[PDB]
């Protein structure tokens, strides 16, 4: 095949390390030329890489990377182009000491922008683990983000097997009491509570000064302790978030999960399946939620590439034998998807010799548009019908360095043909649609310091903060209102706690606040008359249900249990219910924009937001991955991560472009 | 490209870089609003503007705004003079910053060497904001090629300065000290010949190539070229302290140097323009080679011209000379 | 190495051979009778 001679090769010095890369790319269709696909790697005198480059800055002579190093030779503070100049600083014991970031590009960098966090210590006797850590404002005030309160060793400390352990994680959105553990080491329970209001966007969260004593002035009402039972294999036993969610599990004679039982908040707990199957290898085969549905998978067992999938309500069913659908899937020697069918009209695939995607044809449900920073109405109810899902072609282009050049595609089943440019930087990352700025030098401006972008997918308001952490936001609004604006509390994990948004200016005052903890999600959108209602990790990938404590639906219960196809992309494609009826069908290219949305009923719109790729949407069509963030139109990150230097030179580089290429999406 | 640099510049211009008579008559400044004796004696423009008067390092910023003001006196009060520096330095900080800021950075441009980039360009940044109000041309139109031409020589002097990774210093001082290069000619902006081109390779060669800090070779260059210069001619003295300065910078023997100024028929002595620095240093880099008396090496011209023998027999056993003493060096 | 040097002397044997051949023979007023000494080696007796 054609694809022979691509290979790639490693090329050292004399002391053996690879001075540069090679590989052989070839664009299929131009099969004439392949690449000058190799770059430079330069190590220094200690072996270690002061520089390497994107070759299409080569021959315009500047260069790209700087780094810093000690006795020993670690590095210490460091630069990109894209980066900026940043530093994290360790003890002689490796214990961080402070942290630092967002610095200009003179070369008298202005540290005034520092982003500083540093981090505080135990004392003699005790071995001087970190009870606690602090903010500083680059250049001003200190203030306490943290403390990790170990405990003593009462007889207390023991029984809870607490002897010497952070008892109080005082933290930025309140405190974890630790205030039980196990001989297993298990914790048992923890006081989780907020802030003293955790919806104030402003409240420090930060523990100056003596004690609690003054932070109860700080800590919240919400008490939402959680609290644990553990098996000695250290499964768990049972789980409770103690607003009254609680969970049981069971195994069979090995230790793959036989079944689990989730109470709802203060409900009965209940069982997820009805009928089990796994493969060999522990992956699936055959399974029957409540659901009642016969699903099946069938893969290669060599690979568990997954050659189809079909579901029915079986015969015999509490609504009989009907089939649901019956899906296809094609793959090369390595394992990349060629194409994919189903059945209840095809879609296939093509890629650079670098695996790098070019060609995504299938088929996408007419009437949903040109794809914008928008979800559009679903199709309902689903249909029946054999083409509006009409066929269609869309296509990838890309830079030789590590970047997209465009979207391009057709239509033809309406003419609705068009194609989307990317307009990037001269010498970095930064890069946009052209119609944000048709210019490739004047959209460098357009980030900070530390390469997040300065302002929102056009231009709205957004601010960055310590832990790097987007932390306010105006998604969209009316004349620069305020009431459409959102903003966030995460713990120190960035645990994504709780949203704060408002959607009310002359509008329902149902404030979009919403909690998440521990298997939970309290949506608390308050005040029209409050619709407050609470979602639990029925799995994690998951089950999913819903609780109103006030805003209740129309037509449809409390605490109604449904079932989900989190794919071979773990995107939650189809969602059913207890009954074996699906609710909605909905799909997406890579790009993560839609091919289809649909649903049987309405208002079912408002009940599903975890979608492409498995992942949570944030509002505006754009998905909260999940430490990171996606967008659609652009296809990409609207997030950098410099911290992808481990796996590749773009801060925005998304994925391996065919992105079944690999496993699994935490969405950082 | 070029209207969105007109965009800035023609506006910020007006807004804050027309200095005016308060700013000369504030509370300190008692009398003769200083801003009309700066726009009688020509420092500030009708438009407020800073005449912005190119740096060199015979002096530094204050040494010559304090100059401009103490050369004739509107006042003698050293403080009103000092704070109208400081207004004055201010305006202009902020003059040449804007100019700097609006200059396409996507020319690939330092803003930090803007001014001294005009000043290799000749230009300066009052004749540029002059320019730029002479038609605003924040429009295609109005944006007459002759502008546009210096972001030309930009592109130019850039993609040499970048493969230079210039220092500000090199440049300020060698628009200063074209007297202490190889040529001090009219145009050279323009000319850009490989006389220049190979002034700076030997330039930046013997930077990174010596043994002590760029300013200790300008000190090196005070010592000897001005010193040297003072007078008529005024620097006996500092031929062995140049020589073995140098030696210090480039580890070779003082003496031969001083014979090899003295056979290049050099008085006073100190080789004290980078041209001739490199061709000492090609000496040494020939006494690398073979660490033969440069006085022979030297003489080694002669034996091409023929026309006699007792030389060249002579040269001859110096390189038989060369030979045993040089191998035995190479060998024992 | 004086080894490089070490061929000049071979000329040198050469050049002195040549002016007894080139120069003594017909310029000998010493043995201006005597011939035969066609060869190096042979005054190296004679009056070597």
């Amino acid at each position: 095949q054609l694809f022979s001679k691509t290979p790639s090769v490693t090329v050292f010095d004399n002391r053996g390390l690879s001075v540069r890369d090679i590989a052989y790319r070839r664009h299929p269709d131009t099969p004439k030329v392949t690449e000058e696909c190799i770059t430079y790697h330069q190590f220094d005198f200690r072996g270690f890489l002061a520089q390497s480059l994107d070759p299409r800055l080569n021959h315009k002579e500047v260069t790209n990377f700087s780094y810093l190093t000690d006795l020993n030779g670690n590095i210490i503070y460091t630069q990109s182009v894209d980066a900026g100049n940043t530093l994290v600083l360790n003890d002689t014991e490796g214990r961080s000491v402070i942290a630092m970031t967002n610095i200009s590009r003179n070369g008298k960098d202005d540290l005034s922008l520092a982003v500083t966090r540093t981090f505080q210590y135990e004392n003699a006797p005790l071995p001087g683990r970190p009870l606690s850590v602090t903010e500083q404002v680059n250049g001003e005030n200190a203030r306490i983000t943290e403390h990790f309160v170990y405990a003593g060793n009462t007889p207390q400390e023991k029984n809870l097997n607490l002897a010497g352990q952070c008892v109080s994680y005082y933290d930025a959105a309140g405190l974890i009491q630790t205030d039980s553990v196990s001989l297993t080491g298990k914790p048992l329970s923890v006081s989780r509570k907020l802030l003293k209001n955790l919806d104030d966007t402003n409240i420090l969260a930060d523990w100056q000064g003596n004690d609690t004593s003054a932070w109860n002035s700080l800590l919240a009402t919400e008490i939402y302790t959680t609290v644990t039972r553990t098996d000695a294999a250290g499964a768990v036993l049972t789980t409770i978030d103690a607003v009254g969610n609680q969970q049981r599990v069971a195994f069979d004679i090995a230790g793959q999960l036989s079944a689990s039982w989730l109470t709802l908040k203060g409900g009965q707990e209940q069982v997820i399946i009805k009928v089990l199957t796994y493969s060999a290898a522990g992956q699936k085969l055959r399974e029957e939620g409540g659901n009642g549905v016969v699903t099946t998978y069938t893969y290669e067992a060599e690979t568990q590439r997954l050659i189809g999938i079909k579901t029915e309500r079986p015969n015999g069913h509490a609504a009989g034998a009907k089939v649901l659908q019956d899906l296809r899937y094609e793959y090369d020697p390595v394992g990349n998807v060629l194409s994919i069918t189903n059945d209840a009209p095809e879609n296939a695939y093509r890629y650079d010799s670098l695996y790098q995607l070019v060609s995504a044809s299938g088929r996408e449900v007419a009437g949903a548009g040109q794809q914008g920073s928008d979800l559009p109405s679903p199709l309902v109810p689903l249909p029946s019908d054999s083409s509006v899902y009409t066929n269609y072609t869309r296509t990838y282009t890309y830079d030789s360095a590590g970047n997209l050049m465009r979207i391009r595609h057709s239509a033809p089943a309406t003419n609705n043909n068009y194609t989307l440019n990317i307009t990037v930087s001269e010498r970095s990352n930064r890069g946009v649609m052209s119609s944000l700025t048709e210019n490739p030098a004047d959209v460098d401006a357009l980030f900070t310091a530390s390469g997040s972008q300065k302002c929102l997918q056009q231009g709205q308001s957004l601010i960055w903060t310590p832990r790097g952490e987007l932390r306010t936001v105006l998604l969209v609004a009316r004349g620069e209102t305020a009431d459409d604006s959102e903003s966030y509390r995460y713990d120190g994990s960035s645990q994504r706690i709780l949203k704060i948004s408002s959607q009310q200016t002359n509008h329902s005052a149902r404030v979009q606040r919403a909690l998440y903890l521990p298997g939970l999600e309290w949506r608390t959108m308050t005040g029209a008359e409050a619709e407050n209602l609470q979602v639990i990790c029925i799995g994690e990938a998951q089950v999913r249900v819903l609780h109103w404590e006030s805003g209740k639906p129309d037509g449809i219960i409390n605490d109604q249990i449904r079932w989900s196809y989190d794919n071979l992309t773990c995107s939650s494609g189809l969602e059913v219910d207890g009954d074996g009826l699906v609710i909605s069908m909905e799909e997406y290219y890579p790009y993560g924009g839609t091919a289809v949305w649909a649903a049987r009923s309405h208002i079912e719109t408002a009940y599903k937001t975890v979608r492409y790729s498995g992942k949570e949407r944030d509002a505006t069509g754009l998905y909260y991955y999940g430490f990171r963030y996606y967008q659609p139109w652009a296809g990409r990150w609207l997030s950098a991560d410099p911290a992808g230097t481990v796996d590749g030179l773009n801060l925005y580089r998304m994925v391996r472009n065919n992105p079944l290429r690999l496993t699994d999406p935490d969405g950082m | 490209n070029m209207v969105t640099f007109f965009k800035g510049i023609a506006n910020g211009l007006s807004e804050n870089v027309c200095l005016t008579t308060d700013d000369f008559q504030r509370q300190e400044l008692e009398g003769a609003d200083w801003w009309t004796l700066l726009s009688t004696n020509q420092v500030i423009d009708d438009m407020g503007l800073v005449l912005d008067i190119h740096p060199v390092w015979g002096k530094s910023d204050e040494e010559m705004l304090m100059e401009k003001i103490q050369s004739i006196g509107v006042s003698n009060d050293n403080n009103t003079l000092s704070i109208i520096v400081q207004i004055l330095i201010q305006a202009k900080n902020a003059q040449e910053n804007l100019l700097s800021q609006t200059i396409s950075a996507e020319y690939g441009v330092e803003r930090s060497v803007v001014p001294l980039q005009l000043r290799w360009l000749g230009s300066n940044v009052y004749s540029v904001l002059n320019q730029v109000l002479n038609n605003t041309p924040t429009d295609i139109s109005s944006i007459v090629p002759k502008l546009s031409e210096l972001t030309y020589s930009l592109l130019i002097y850039t993609q040499l300065i970048n493969s230079l990774k210039l220092n500000k210093e090199f440049i300020f001082l060698r628009l200063t000290q074209p007297n202490w290069l190889g040529l001090t000619q009219p145009k050279l902006s323009t000319q850009l010949s490989l006389p220049e081109i190979y002034l700076i390779t030997c330039y930046q060669d013997w930077v990174v190539n010596a043994n002590k800090n760029e300013d200790s070779i300008h000190e090196y260059l005070e010592f000897a070229n001005i010193k040297k210069t003072e007078a008529e001619k005024t620097l006996v003295d500092n031929s062995e302290k140049c020589a073995e300065l140098l030696a210090e910078i480039l580890a070779w023997d003082a003496g031969e140097i001083l014979k090899a100024a003295s056979l290049l028929g050099l008085n006073p002595p100190q080789a004290t323009n980078v041209f001739e620095i490199d061709w000492i240093r090609r000496l040494q880099t020939l006494s690398e080679k073979t660490m033969i008396s440069t006085e022979y090496l030297w003489q080694m011209g002669d034996l091409t011209e023929n026309s006699e023998f007792s030389l060249k027999e002579g040269v001859g056993e110096a390189v038989m000379a060369a030979l045993k003493a040089q191998g035995d060096s190479d060998n024992v | 190495s004086n080894s490089i040097e070490a061929k000049l002397q071979e000329d040198l044997r050469d050049a002195l051979v040549d002016y007894y051949l080139g120069q003594i023979v017909p310029n000998s007023k010493d043995f201006t009778n005597l011939r035969s000494t066609i060869k190096n080696v042979d005054d190296l007796y004679d009056h070597l």
